């Protein structure tokens, strides 16, 4: 299970097929086309595969500086 | 409490001479602070605590015991800001500006670009949840809106993320200045967010006006950066170095542009752009009034130069 961040379009992502891939929605933006989710590893390929889906992105880390 | 002094970074960007024109209390300005919380109700900054937010882990709380920091870094970082000019403590570039502190890394100081997205998106936001409310297109600046008119980001991560960028565009398109620290790995460029054109990368000098040996480089400005004392949990101060102190000097200055400029006009300036050499940008007024250090012009090491509040404001209003 690992928390990643997908770029899809308002109108054309329903929160409810993240699901059907093990996965459930962390955060969805208000300002930006893109949720974060938290899915198994093997379903990143799936997410991708979806047509809707624009790009998916691993979480990455900032330090403090 | 200690009796107040004047920190030397706070004099070195000629802060102490704006504050008979403002402070920076001008009601429609706050500073967002993404960083790692505050000391809420540390005596030299409880009353510019004006949001107190956390989007740790990917949910927005707005609990006090959510957005404390764990840290320090944060509330010191705040405290260069805007720690309050009274009988105690420090005092901050804009020690009148109200802070939004948003919760973005946590205890250790480490954290996701998810949440640092989430606390960008919360500071466009504001506490009534909704970007433009009266859909007139202005957000910062706009007294019917609450959101921020300065994200000041002390940290930064490798990674470009197009998510991350989006957000960072959706700050900037609302009018909102952003500023971050250029990294503390001796670089040849900025981290993100500071390497995005629409943010304003800030390196650190030290006391001699030398550029910190592990200040990333070609940043955009620099400002004070090492033997920074400012505040610190809990109810006490402490002294760093690092981008990261450096950076809410320049945030600090931003905020003062913006809240004389506004108690001026009624309205505040376009953030502008990296190669802005007017007086009719934020960005444009920070390049031309910055003391340029090293090289003549725009170097590597300083970026446009050392920022200075007192001249910034006097290109602004004049
Ligand atoms: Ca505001
Ligand atoms: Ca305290
Ligand atoms: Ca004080
Ligand atoms: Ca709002
Ligand atoms: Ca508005
Ligand atoms: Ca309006
Ligand atoms: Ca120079
Ligand atoms: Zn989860």
């Amino acid at each position: 299970t690992i928390r990643v961040i997908v770029s899809v379009d308002k109108a054309k992502f329903n929160p409810h097929e993240v699901l059907g891939i093990g996965g459930h929605i962390v955060y969805q933006f208000k300002l930006i086309p893109a949720v974060v989710v938290d899915v198994p590893a093997n379903a990143v390929g799936k997410l991708k595969k979806m047509p809707e889906v624009e790009k998916v992105e691993f979480d990455h880390q900032a330090v403090l500086l | 409490q200690p009796a107040q002094t004047i920190p030397w970074g706070i004099e070195r960007v000629k802060a102490p001479s704006v504050w008979s024109i403002t402070d920076g209390s001008v009601s429609v300005i706050q500073v967002a602070v993404l960083d790692t919380g505050v000391d809420y109700d540390h005596p030299d900054l409880a009353a510019n605590i004006a949001w107190c937010v956390s989007t740790l882990r990917g949910k927005v709380s707005t609990k006090l015991r959510d957005c404390a920091d764990q840290n320090g870094h944060g509330t010191h970082v705040i405290g260069t800001i805007a720690a309050l000019n009274n009988d105690i403590g420090v005092v901050g570039v804009a020690p009148g500006v109200q802070i939004y502190s948003v919760r973005v890394l946590d205890a250790r100081g480490s954290g996701s670009y998810s949440d640092i997205a989430i606390g960008i998106e919360q500071a466009i936001l504001g506490p009534d949840g909704v970007a433009d409310k009266d859909g007139d297109g202005i957000i910062a600046g706009d007294p019917d809106d609450d959101a921020a008119e300065v994200i000041s980001m002390s940290l930064g991560g490798p990674a470009d993320d197009s998510y991350l960028y989006d957000m960072i565009i959706q700050a900037y398109n609302a009018g909102i200045v952003i500023v971050a620290a250029s990294g503390n790995e001796g670089a040849p460029s900025p981290s993100y967010p500071a390497a995005y054109p629409e943010v304003i990368a800030v390196g650190a000098i030290d006391s001699n006006d030398n550029i910190a040996s592990f200040s990333n480089r070609q940043p955009e400005v620099s400002a004070p950066g090492v033997d920074i004392l400012s505040t610190y949990p809990d109810d006490s101060y402490e002294t760093l170095m690092g981008t990261a102190m450096a950076t809410p000097h320049v945030s600090g200055v931003v905020a003062l542009i913006q809240a004389a400029y506004y108690q001026k006009y009624g309205k505040i300036l376009p953030v502008g752009t990296f190669d802005d050499i007017s007086k009719n940008t934020v960005r444009g007024i920070l390049h031309i009034t910055a003391d340029d250090l090293g090289p003549t012009g725009w170097d590597a090491d300083y970026g446009y130069g050392v920022v200075r509040a007192a001249l910034a404001v006097q290109a602004a209003l004049g």
